[PDB]
């Protein structure tokens, strides 16, 4: 694998240093290393619109890959983003769809009860690649390259060298 | 005539319903036709054998 | 309607738009929604508007 930066950057209203208690490194909390929890700067202030693209330059296609956010309740929609609807628009040469975060009570697991659920693309090489986000977007700030063959082991067996 | 092969379903997650039947159903249905060569080519070099063994005395 | 001994294959497209300042003149300011129906098959479709590369 190999990681290339996307270098997407966000205005002064949007806070992308979101954290969450259930994710912990060294005692603090914590997100995942490479996607941006994008959120208001002050709570109850709607979102702002904007729109993001990724410029491919390598020879050979990267894998992209994102996530959008369900909330928990209408108590929680209106704080981290606003009262305005929410929308996500996505837009390649070759890959297209809309998606809509949808607020709704589920069971609790880990300390948080919302959900967030990833999707992912190929970009080929020389295209763009486009995110017109309102709200709910959990921004990537990498992109992986797959590279080579080799084989996949699924056993628990202890390991020999010898 | 040695050629590489590799998983094609998980061993620790799920799969679903409806390909599950299928990969199953292909497995079960190869097993069948090897056992079945096995024990046949192999009765026909031990009949062989005897014959041959026994035409040199 | 289908008056016809064989079944016949039938095929349709929506449109998305590429602005705001798009569908606003092709097709108006309200709401837009597709509702399909057969004895067998039903579905619901819905333009959505974004932004793409060209
Ligand atoms: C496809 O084939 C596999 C392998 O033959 C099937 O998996 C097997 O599923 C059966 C149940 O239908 C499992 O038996 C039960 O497992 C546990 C063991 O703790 C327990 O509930 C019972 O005592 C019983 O033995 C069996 O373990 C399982 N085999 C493996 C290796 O996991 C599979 O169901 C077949 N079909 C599909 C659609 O996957
Ligand atoms: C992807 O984005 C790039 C810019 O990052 C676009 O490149 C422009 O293409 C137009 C149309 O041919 C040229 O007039 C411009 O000069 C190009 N800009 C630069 C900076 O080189 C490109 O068209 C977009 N689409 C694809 C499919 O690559």
């Amino acid at each position: 694998i190999n990681k290339i930066s996307t270098g997407f950057t966000y205005g002064s209203s949007i806070n992308s240093a979101g954290t969450t208690r259930a994710c912990m490194r060294n005692g603090g909390n914590s997100f995942y290393a490479e996607l941006k929890w994008l959120v208001s700067k002050s709570k109850g202030q709607n979102f702002p619109q904007t729109t993001n693209t990724y410029r491919n330059t390598d020879t050979a296609e990267h894998l992209i890959m994102w996530g959008i956010h369900h909330p928990s309740s209408t108590q929680e929609k209106n704080d981290l983003y606003g009262t305005q609807s929410l929308s996500i628009s996505v837009g390649s040469s070759t890959y297209r769809n809309n998606f809509v975060p949808v607020v709704g009570a589920r069971p609790q697991v880990n300390g948080q009860s919302g959900r967030i659920d990833f999707h992912w693309t190929l970009v080929q090489p020389g295209d763009n690649i486009t995110f017109s986000h309102n709200g709910g977007l959990i921004a990537p700030s990498r992109v992986s390259k797959l590279i080579g063959r080799g084989l996949g082991i699924q056993s628990d067996a202890p390991i020999d060298n010898n | 005539t040695n050629t590489e092969f590799e998983s094609i379903e998980s061993e620790f997650s799920e799969i679903e319903h409806q390909i599950g039947n299928v990969i199953n159903w292909t497995k079960d249905s190869i097993t069948d036709i090897w056992t079945y060569q096995a024990e046949l080519l192999v009765a026909m070099e031990n009949q062989h054998t005897i014959d041959m063994a026994d035409s040199e005395m």
